[PDB]
């Protein structure tokens, strides 16, 4: 059967007929064992001087809402790639860039590249609409666009999760991403000091620390947060026992 | 010439200019990343611009291709405006370095001001079972086919079971030479009297 066909019949995308979307590690709960406590802290980022962020992260999600999200301050590729994350990545470290589905798949790398990253995987976030089986195409489309994607990048020197995620479409308006990238983020055991960026007071989290404008409170102390970090918790992968 | 059609070669050597415009390129490469592999300067080197002056590139990618294969569509005189994502599945619609991979990539360019497109019929996302090596869904040709009805397209590194009508397929595992239409015969026959 031609699913992409079907989808030109019916509107229902191929997606949509993926099914399961044996053996149990269920170690996430060392993860959370070691988990920092969340923090978090309201700052306007353009105007944030993010070297006050310290010390240098192992791993950065940035999320920088882009305008085609909409369809209270978008942000261009402009604006993104001109962010000084090279300041605050640790010098073995790793980032996570959700590139929406258009322009940002260029220039997404395009911003790795001048951070000093290789991306080394291609996350997409595959959206169904089981639910209500067009949206306004961009002027370039040339096919409806149904996914989005979020780079993965490291500068530097097992593998549990498959580089897809399956949810449904959210409501229009709704710009939350799958709460998924976060799982598969945790399970690499990457490093500890782990910093969200564009992150919302619904994405706090913890072992996180969360900068976004649109939060309502925040909690973030440097040597506060440094502390969690100090000595004998220097280079744990975060998927460790307790000293 | 509607019926499919095909020429066993390199393709690094054969003159594309007696082919004509397409109004869909569509190309697997054996990217760097052995067998029948290219380099990067022998994929830089393809001489792409002349098979279109108005239309679209599908660019299958992979591994460092996905940044290497942007390289050439910009070289080549394109602008990538889609990525479609082909969803590999077993048979019971299951998805079958750091992360396994459930996916292959092909990015979509525009070169010119293509007209008489349509635009937005299918999406990006291709669910169908893994099969040969190498082996792209077919469900890709009835979505050009769709998007680009009637037309003359040409695939670069195809196989046998790759041809189809309005298709020119290139490719070194083909068989021999087997062309139909009277222009290409003609230019084919000026440029290479002996075969
Ligand atoms: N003298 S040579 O044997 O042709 C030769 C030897 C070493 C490299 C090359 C590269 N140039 C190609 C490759 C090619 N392939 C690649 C493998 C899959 C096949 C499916 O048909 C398509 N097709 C046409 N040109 C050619």
């Amino acid at each position: 059967n031609d699913y992409c066909q079907h989808f030109v019949d019916t509107g229902h995308r191929p997606q949509n007929f993926i099914r399961d979307v044996e053996l149990i590690r269920l170690k996430d709960e060392l993860i959370a064992k070691s988990n920092t406590p969340p923090m978090y802290l309201q700052a306007d980022i353009e105007a944030f001087d993010i070297r006050e962020l310290t010390p240098k992260f192992d791993v950065i999600l940035l999320e920088p809402p882009l305008e085609e999200y909409y369809r209270e301050k978008c942000w261009t590729w402009d604006d993104i790639m001109k962010l000084e994350i090279d300041e605050i990545a640790a010098p073995r470290s790793f980032i996570f860039l959700w590139c929406g589905s258009g322009e940002g798949l260029d220039l997404g790398r395009v911003c790795l590249r001048k951070w000093g990253y290789r991306r080394c995987e291609d996350i997409c976030w595959i959206k169904t609409n089981k639910n209500n089986p067009t949206k306004t195409l961009d002027p370039k489309a040339v096919f409806q666009r149904t996914k989005e994607h979020c780079l993965m990048g490291i500068k530097g020197t097992a593998n549990v999760d498959i580089d897809l995620i399956i949810t449904e479409e959210p409501e229009i308006g709704n710009i939350e991403k799958p709460v998924e990238i976060f799982h598969i983020i945790e399970h690499f055991c990457l490093g500890r000091r782990r910093l969200h960026l564009f992150g919302r007071d619904s994405t706090i989290r913890p072992g996180w620390l969360t900068v976004g404008p649109t939060l309502t409170n925040s909690n973030y102390n440097a040597e506060t947060y440094a502390s969690y970090f100090s000595a004998p918790n220097s280079y744990l992968t975060g998927c460790t026992e307790e000293i | 010439l509607f019926p499919p059609q095909w020429i066993c070669c390199d393709i690094r050597y054969l003159d594309v200019s007696i082919l004509g415009k397409f109004a869909v390129v569509m190309a697997d490469p054996p990217w760097d990343i052995p067998y029948g592999t290219l380099t990067d300067d022998e994929m830089r080197r393809l001489n792409i611009p002349v098979l279109q002056d108005d239309g679209f590139l599908f660019l299958w990618v992979t591994g460092r291709a996905m940044e290497l294969g942007r390289e050439c569509l910009n070289l080549w005189g394109y602008e990538r405006v889609d990525e479609i994502i082909w969803v590999k599945t077993n048979q019971l619609q299951r998805i079958i370095h750091w992360l396994n991979h459930g996916k292959e990539h092909c990015l979509v360019g525009v070169k010119g001001n293509p007209q008489g497109f349509n635009q937005g019929l299918d999406c990006d996302v291709i669910v169908a079972e893994v099969r040969s090596t190498s082996h792209k869904p077919d469900e890709i040709y009835g979505m050009i086919e769709r998007l680009s009805p009637g037309t003359r397209k040409i695939e670069l590194f195809g196989r046998p079971h790759n041809v189809q009508p309005n298709w020119i397929t290139l490719g070194n595992q083909l068989d021999g030479i087997h062309l139909l239409d009277p222009d290409v015969v003609a230019r084919f026959k000026q440029r290479y009297p002996d075969g």
